[PDB]
């Protein structure tokens, strides 16, 4: 009577294991995918910035 | 260089190791001393060409990784037992003895031995037993799911070597490939398609049991790695897996065939009982006889083309199928 | 026996599920964190390039 019932906590063990991982993945994948978009982020805004610095010399220059 | 081997068999001849001074004069001799130093260049560029050898991870089979390491591993033994050898040492001596510290500091650096020979010895214990070879001679789901797991405890055994990472991960898409390979061999070889539906639910069973064997000990080395990359999470940065191993689209395939031959099964049951009049209408047979062309149809794409071309005749198949299925519906 | 095994199992399940939420907090952080960085990395990548045009529109004038 007792016993079957430590079988259904054992099935919870299982479960929640089971959730835990799925839920660990999803969130390690979101994680990493909004890492590559910072990246993305990072080296245009390098670029742009590069961009930025020349133009101004170029305005003194022609100013 | 023929002097030294001429100076060296006479002092073996005479029962003693060979020294610098034994060359007497010719120690201090130009065009014997350029000589050497041309005969360390091309030492440096031979020992060069094959300490920097590198193999692309993502290219091969891993059996062909397993070879190409142990090989590499062997010639570069070769090598340091030759580099130790007494005519290169008194080659090195005599060249120090004439003050030419180029090919002397070269031959210490620029060849990079200690460097792979290091490697080599730290990538030895992961690759000393994989199965991979077993697994590729395996020809039963069974027998496969048992290599998967000798593979991945084979795998375990990264944690005491200094494998990269990154390349451990393009070796499991290599082992991935291969499990493609033998699974597609051994679905071929049984013809699923004209076999009893119930064996065949069970040898897919087997297979999403196999699968579920390699989702379940990758997410073990998965959290290993992680841990690996935590304890030396100052020198490696670089955890991206996007992993996308081969047989995966051949999962889904099979997954896709279950439940099409699932729904097929069921349905076909459903309208044998439903049609029969209460004892037999012309329209009953034609229903019945076109649910069993729109199978000998589908049974017309083969079911294991994973390609576009395969892709594209399922997708036609089943289009063509549904609709014939949609008249009875 | 079975009360030893049984009350162990009910509060290992609250051990494990203390665990998941641990984890769960601190990715869910992580995310949130990450989506702020990317969300400032988008709005210096918008001053930067309302900058650029401009600046780029400024060359074409001046010149």
């Amino acid at each position: 009577q007792l016993q079957d019932e430590l079988e259904r906590q054992q099935l919870h063990l299982r479960e929640a294991d089971r959730e835990k991982t799925r839920a660990v993945q999803e969130l390690s994948e979101q994680n990493q995918r909004l890492l590559d978009q910072l990246s993305r982020a990072s080296e245009v805004e390098r670029q742009l910035s590069m961009q930025v610095h020349a133009l101004k010399e170029d305005f003194r220059e022609k100013n | 260089h023929p002097m030294i081997t001429n100076v060296a068999k006479q002092c073996y001849e005479r029962g003693e190791k060979p020294k610098v001074t034994d060359f007497g004069d010719k120690v201090e001799d130009p065009t014997f001393l350029n000589q050497l130093q041309s005969g360390v260049n091309r030492w440096i560029r031979e020992i060069q060409k094959v300490t920097k050898l590198d193999r692309d991870p993502a290219s091969g089979t891993a059996l062909q990784e397993i070879s190409f390491w142990l090989n590499l591993e062997r010639a570069l033994y070769r090598i340091q037992e030759k580099r130790e050898s007494p005519e290169v040492l008194l080659t090195l001596d005599i060249l120090k003895h004439g003050k030419r510290f180029h090919a002397t500091v070269s031959f210490d650096t620029d060849t990079g031995l200690k460097q792979a020979l290091e490697t080599v010895n730290d990538y030895n214990p992961l690759m000393k037993d994989f199965p991979l070879n077993d697994l590729l001679s395996a020809t039963e789901l069974d027998k496969i799911r048992q290599a998967l797991v000798a593979i991945f405890t084979h795998l375990r055994k990264i944690r005491n070597t200094k494998y990269p990472i990154q390349r451990a991960l393009r070796l499991v898409e290599a082992i991935s490939r291969d499990l493609s390979s033998q699974l597609l061999k051994v679905l071929g070889t049984r013809k699923l398609m004209h076999v009893a539906y119930e064996e065949f639910e069970k040898v897919m069973v087997a297979c999403f049991e196999v699968f579920q064997t390699w989702d379940d000990e990758y997410e073990k080395l998965q959290v290993l790695l992680r841990d690996i990359v935590k304890r030396k999470r100052e020198e490696n940065l670089k955890m991206v897996w996007r992993i996308n191993p081969a047989h995966r689209k051949l999962q889904a395939r099979l997954d896709q065939m279950r439940k099409f031959r699932r729904q097929h099964e069921q349905l076909r049951a459903v309208i044998v009982r439903v049609l029969r009049p209460q004892v037999f209408d012309a329209a009953d047979a034609n229903a019945i006889e076109e649910v069993n062309l729109a199978y000998e149809n589908v049974k017309e794409v083969d079911g294991l083309d994973v390609s576009k071309e395969g892709t594209e005749a399922w997708e036609a198949a089943m289009k063509r199928y549904d609709e014939r299925i949609d008249r009875v519906e």
